[PDB]
RNA sequence: GCUAAACCUAGCCCCAAACCCACUCCACCUUACUACCAGACAACCUUAGCCAAACCAUUUACCCAAAUAAAGUAUAGGCGAUA
């Protein structure tokens, strides 16, 4: 008599079932003795909203805009635009060594960084 | 060591072919148990 | 429809694709080889032709092995190729009587064996046949190395073989560290079984164990593209200077 | 958008319209119409092209193509191959009779030569500059692609930027300086947000 | 007395008896899921 | 029309690939 | 009788017929009298001699045994020093 | 009811297409070609039916022997049952014994 | 006159050929599709029977990897059925 095809949500089942199932919202704390909830300030996401005063970009773009070819950014292009000028400048001067790769922007280990590329530890 | 032989003759399989075993080939008779030697 | 290849060839096809392709050739040939185990629970004819008593004619005869069931607990001991015999019998050895189910189990014993190469004593569950094979081989170490994989019928026995082969291959000095003379004597005794260390590491490993071992060897962190792009940039700059 | 059924029959009414839904309900299953396969490069009829009707009541007449339906190899010529139907009919009013064009197959029309207004066969050829254009077989004359209004109903020439339209100078301004920093890192520096606490290592499995 | 009401609904019993976790608890139950996956069942279990 | 060229027994010995699993075993022995 | 075998798709031969009857190539079947080795002490020598004879089968029995044996047993054999060689062919037979 | 009210579309048969015009060619390849190739080698179809004929039971036995290992599990199971039923039908049922 | 009738496609079957298939984000072995806490539970083990023998009790074909042939022969079997 039960509906197997319907989505199993928190509105179905006895009182224990309904209070344990959620809707995908992330938790922001934990429960202590006496069913008291402690909300962690750091677990609550913070919206980093910039100042939009004096901003010249609008949601839409005027149709009098020349069409441009789509060139997706790759690692090779990013390396050339950011790191190649630094290495070439030192190569001509004659002061270039593999020990100073961190000077050009290389990061040997992501540990110790607030935002780690892999594994990712930051939100969008 | 328990040594047994089949009651029923197994048909020849030939060169490079595995023998065909019917369920009647599971019937065994005790030949000799080496622990009594 | 129909399969391109027969079903029984699917396992062999898998060895030609994936991580199994990169397994060592000497190990893969060991899996492909399937030698006939030494007869244990049946008596071989010993001749390829026998004269039939009835018609007095020369008839070809073949040895059909008795199927043997090896319990999982047999892998922790050395049963010498013995195992459970799952079969049928006739009551009072009369074919006109009932056909009953009969299981023959080897008589298991707990014995302690010392390995000269490993310099250790093992408490191994063995049968009376295992004792005879060791006695005929003049020691446990000879028995483990001489006995083929299909006749050992024990994962522990193959693991013992790999340990002994590794020590012989490496001339491992951990065997009696304070007696260099005694260590060389034992290695000289078993010098005929010495094989290269590369091959000895893969002896006795199952397919799953070999795949896991191969995966660990091939497991390495990816090289960051920063280092790769630096090498190309440095090389190209040098080539530009030559043309100038 | 709408996932059409496997054998949806395209018609004069555009898919997803009110008329199309009545003609093609979700449960309809009609016999597929066999359509000759024409490659996109092989197709040579476009909106605004002048073609001459070969078969029908208006055989030999020339007109301008107003709509092309690739799913049926159809070209619609304005004011040609037309039948008359009543529009806006009510209970009291009989309605207004208007000419209604009927679709024509690609083989029932023939593109005209710009120099001599006669039907001619064309082939796709590349010019010296490399552009792909249509060339008449008999005369070897380039037939330009007609200028048709864009489907979005926007004229770039007659366009005035609104209160929410970014100007061309601001839109094309390049303010991106490449660097080995993420968007999150750059915003923290830009907004002066300081975080000294270090992120603890976690187990991933 | 009157029959036909042998099914007295209970979510706890239904999930404990025919649930996904119950199916995977035994090798026989896993084959039950495999048969339903092979047949294309929309609902593999409760 | 014109008939296709007649089916002929292909000249020369036929050597199957020994590394192919679909190759019959009787075509790889010394007897073959 | 197995009209179509499960492995070859061919008619099989009932081996009980082979162990008891001999088929002459002319189509006749030769058998021995039943009970010719049973209770000889209570049978007269005239009766015992008839039991030792090798008799033929009638049309129905001969036709029955032909169906129960394959074409291998109906071929012409040239055994050396065959005792029944002279009986494989008919002589002076009308209709 | 049960009969169509309109004539079916006419049957257009090209009696002189390439397939019909060259039908039967090379059927005497053995006779006119020094017996290098048997005519049965021209037959194209199932690998268990080239130059061979039999009843339903013989075809099922032959197909299982030749391509039984390449058949699908469901197809093989139906073939095995068909042989069992045909074995009982031919060897145990019928008017003549 | 109604009720109805009529249709030619959707696709499918048998072969050949060729060795298929998994992952945008997020969720999913706990009550699957449930962001976030101490595991150490872990796989192997003869198919039987209907049925045939006009009962039934020994026995009763079941791809095992080359088409054909040897051959339904040798042989096995309540020496029966049949294999
Ligand atoms: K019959
Ligand atoms: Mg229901
Ligand atoms: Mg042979
Ligand atoms: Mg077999
Ligand atoms: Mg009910
Ligand atoms: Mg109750
Ligand atoms: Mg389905
Ligand atoms: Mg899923
Ligand atoms: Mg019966
Ligand atoms: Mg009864
Ligand atoms: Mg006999
Ligand atoms: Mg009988």
């Amino acid at each position: 008599g039960a509906d197997r095809m319907s989505k199993w949500t928190s509105k179905r089942g006895p009182r224990s079932f309904r209070g344990r199932k959620g809707r995908g919202a992330k938790g922001i704390g934990f429960l202590t003795s006496g069913w008291r909830f402690v909300q962690i300030k750091e677990m609550v996401p913070e919206f980093v909203v910039p100042d939009l005063t004096g901003f010249k970009l609008k949601p839409y773009v005027s149709y009098l805009a020349p069409e441009s070819e789509e060139t997706p950014l790759t690692a090779a292009q990013l390396f050339s635009e950011a790191v190649a000028p630094a290495i070439e400048k030192d190569f001509k001067d004659g002061t270039f060594d593999p020990d100073n790769l961190e000077k050009y922007g290389f990061e040997p280990t992501q540990e110790g960084k607030l935002f780690q590329l892999y594994p990712r530890n930051f939100l969008r | 060591t328990v040594i047994v032989e089949r009651w029923w003759k197994v048909p020849l399989a030939g060169e490079g072919r595995k023998p065909r075993l019917h369920r009647r080939h599971r019937v065994y008779k005790l030949v000799e148990d080496t622990k009594h030697r | 429809p129909l399969h391109k290849y027969p079903v029984w060839l699917w396992k062999r096809l898998q060895l030609r694709e994936g991580i199994c392709s990169r397994l060592p050739g000497h190990y893969l040939r060991s899996l492909e080889e399937e030698r006939t185990p030494t007869p244990v629970h049946y008596r071989p004819h010993g001749a390829k032709f026998k004269i039939n008593p009835k018609n007095g004619q020369r008839e070809r005869v073949e040895d059909v092995p008795i199927p043997i069931y090896f319990p999982p607990e047999s892998q922790r001991g050395l049963w010498g190729g013995e195992g459970w015999i799952l079969g049928q019998i006739y009551a009072n050895n009369d074919k006109l009587s009932k056909r009953l189910k009969k299981v023959w189990k080897p008589q298991l014993f707990e014995r302690e064996f010392y390995s000269e190469i490993l310099d250790k004593k093992f408490t191994v569950t063995v049968t009376m046949r295992t004792l005879d094979l060791i006695d005929e081989a003049y020691g446990l170490d000879f028995y483990i190395l001489k006995t083929p994989k299909e006749d050992l019928c024990s994962k522990f026995g193959m693991d013992l073989k790999r340990g002994m082969l590794l020590r012989l291959a490496r001339q491992d000095p951990q065997l009696h560290p304070e007696d260099p003379e005694r260590r060389a004597a034992i290695y000289d005794k078993y010098k005929e079984f010495a094989i290269p260390e590369e091959e000895a590491e893969w002896v006795g490993l199952t397919l799953e164990e070999a795949i896991e071992k191969q995966r660990l060897l091939e497991e390495k962190d990816p090289v960051p593209l920063f280092k790769i792009y630096v090498a190309e940039l440095i090389q190209q700059l040098q080539q530009q200077a030559l043309s100038e | 958008k709408v996932t059409l059924p496997p054998h949806y029959r395209y018609g004069m009414s555009p898919p997803g319209s009110v008329a199309d839904k009545r003609k093609n309900p979700p449960w309809i299953r009609r016999r597929p119409v066999v359509v000759e396969p024409i490659s996109d490069e092989d197709w040579y009829l476009f909106c605004g092209d002048t073609v001459e009707i070969l078969e029908g009541k208006d055989a030999g007449k020339q007109g301008k193509v107003v709509q092309v339906i690739r799913q049926r190899n159809w070209v619609v010529v304005g004011g040609l191959n037309t039948h008359y139907r009543y529009i806006g009919k009510t209970m009291d009013y009989r309605g207004t009779m208007i000419p209604s064009e009927a679709p024509l197959l690609h083989r029932q029309v023939k593109l005209v030569d710009p120099m001599d207004r006669k039907p001619t066969e064309i082939e796709w050829r590349f010019t010296e500059a490399g552009e792909r254009v249509r060339v008449s077989t008999r005369s070897g004359r380039i037939i330009p692609k007609p200028e048709f209004p864009r489907a979005d109903g926007i004229v770039p020439e007659t366009w005035i930027d609104g209160p929410k339209d970014t100007s061309v100078e601001d839109a094309l301004e390049r303010t991106y300086v490449p660097c080995l920093k993420t968007l999150q890192e750059e915003v923290m520096e830009a907004m002066g947000i300081k975080e000294t606490r270090k992120y603890k290592k976690v187990y991933w499995y | 007395k009157a029959r036909g009401n042998e099914y007295q609904p209970s979510n706890i019993k239904r999930k404990n008896k025919h649930g996904w976790v119950r199916r995977l608890s035994t090798p026989a139950g896993v084959q039950v899921i495999l048969r339903r996956m092979l047949k294309g069942r929309k609902s593999l279990s409760h | 029309y014109r008939a296709r060229p007649p089916p002929r027994r292909r000249p020369g010995p036929r050597w199957p690939d020994p590394e192919d699993l679909l190759t019959p075993r009787w075509q790889l022995g010394p007897r073959y | 009788l197995t009209y179509f075998s499960a492995r070859k798709g061919k008619r099989k031969t009932v081996k009980a017929v082979i162990d008891r009857f001999l088929r002459l190539h002319c189509g006749l079947w030769v058998r021995r009298k039943a009970g010719y080795k049973k209770k000889l002490w209570k049978k007269t020598p005239a009766r015992k001699k008839r039991l030792r004879e090798f008799v033929f089968c009638n049309k129905t029995q001969s036709k029955l045994l032909d169906k129960m044996t394959t074409s291998f047993w109906k071929r012409r054999n040239w055994y050396v020093d065959d005792p029944y060689q002279k009986y494989h062919d008919r002589t002076n037979l009308k209709v | 009811i049960g009969i169509r009210l309109t004539l079916p579309p006419p049957k257009v048969v090209d009696r002189w297409n390439e397939k019909r015009a060259m039908f039967g060619v090379y059927d005497n390849i053995g006779i006119l070609g020094n017996f290098e190739k048997h005519p049965k080698e021209l037959i194209r179809g199932p690998i268990w039916l080239r130059g061979w004929k039999g009843n339903e039971l013989q075809r099922c036995i032959r197909k299982r022997k030749m391509v039984g290992s390449r058949m699908f599990a469901d197809d093989l199971h139906n073939l095995n049952k068909r042989i069992r039923y045909l074995y009982k039908h031919f060897n145990r049922h019928g008017k003549f014994r």
